[PDB]
């Protein structure tokens, strides 16, 4: 029984896991990772003018 | 919550006493005997339910007295599931195999 | 790289939900490390979960052990002593769980 | 309190959370701020269950 409650919260936890994707420190390393993709492209681009 | 998989079947109403439930079988297969079971498709999907359970022959025997013949007992080889029916109590309504 | 980080957020949070679970399911440790890495693949990929397909399923219920389960099967048939699997149906597909 | 120790002021908006001040957050402060947002998100699904 303890681990049936268990699972259905796991499993209802996907509207949490929706939500976690839009959290301070994710979306931080996210703007992170397209700063240094868009810093690449840049110079790439810099080159190619 | 679905109404159909919590309501009761209607299997037999009263026979009001005398005379008492009598059935014969002369056809003694185990549909016959055991009952049937279908299935409702809505959309595609096999459903089944309680309300979906015919009667068969030993369910409108009760109270009263079920008639076979040997011979269908013996020909159709229902009598070990007819034998295991009266021993332990174990009525199955059967299903299609597939 | 965000599929990654999806990923990898994803199973550090799981791990403190995981902890308690580990203690109090000792045995465990398969299922829910199974489930743990479905849901980081739902987090990178997103494919939905299937509820009845990651939920335990109960076969036997333990009363009290006096007397011992005591099973008696005068019909001895394949489905009757090993189990049944049984199968949904989706217009005409046999789908099991 | 952690925060204004630290010297920086924490807005709240719900389940959002982040801080607002000159320049990137501390990095204490942040796994704090982060700790602290899924405690709270933590209770939202306890408070479901």
């Amino acid at each position: 029984i303890h681990l049936a409650e268990a699972v259905e919260g796991l499993l209802l936890e996907v509207n949490r896991l929706d939500e976690l994707f839009r959290q301070g420190s994710f979306l931080r390393e996210k703007t992170q990772l397209e700063a240094r993709f868009k810093e690449a492209r840049e110079q790439q681009l810099e080159a190619l003018r | 919550l679905d109404p159909a998989q919590w309501r009761p079947n209607l299997l037999t109403s009263s026979s009001s006493g005398t005379p008492p439930p009598i059935v014969y079988e002369p056809y003694a297969t185990a549909p016959r005997l055991f009952g049937r079971l279908d299935y409702l498709v809505d959309r595609g999907v096999w459903s089944t339910n309680v309300s979906l359970i015919r009667p068969g022959a030993v369910h409108r025997a009760q109270g009263g007295y079920l008639i076979l013949d040997a011979l269908s007992l013996k020909r159709e080889g229902t009598w070990e599931a007819f034998k295991r029916a009266l021993r332990n109590g174990q009525v199955e309504p059967v299903t299609e195999p597939q | 790289a965000l599929r990654r980080l999806r990923r990898d957020w994803a199973l550090h949070y799981l791990n403190n939900r995981f902890e308690p679970l580990f203690q109090r399911f000792p045995q465990a440790r398969a299922y829910l490390e199974a489930l743990r890495a479905r849901l980081a693949r739902y987090a990178e990929t997103g494919e939905p979960l299937d509820p009845a397909q990651w939920r335990p399923n109960l076969l036997t219920s333990s009363s009290s052990g006096t007397p011992p389960p005591i099973v008696y099967e005068p019909y001895a048939t394949a489905p009757r002593l090993f189990g049944r699997l049984d199968y949904l149906v989706d217009r005409g597909v046999w789908s099991t769980n | 309190r952690e925060a204004q120790e630290a010297g920086f002021a924490l807005s709240t908006n719900g389940e959002r959370l982040e801080l607002t001040g000159p320049g990137p957050v501390p990095a204490e402060l942040s796994a704090r701020l982060e700790e602290v947002t899924l405690g709270s998100l933590a209770a939202s699904a306890e408070l479901e269950v």
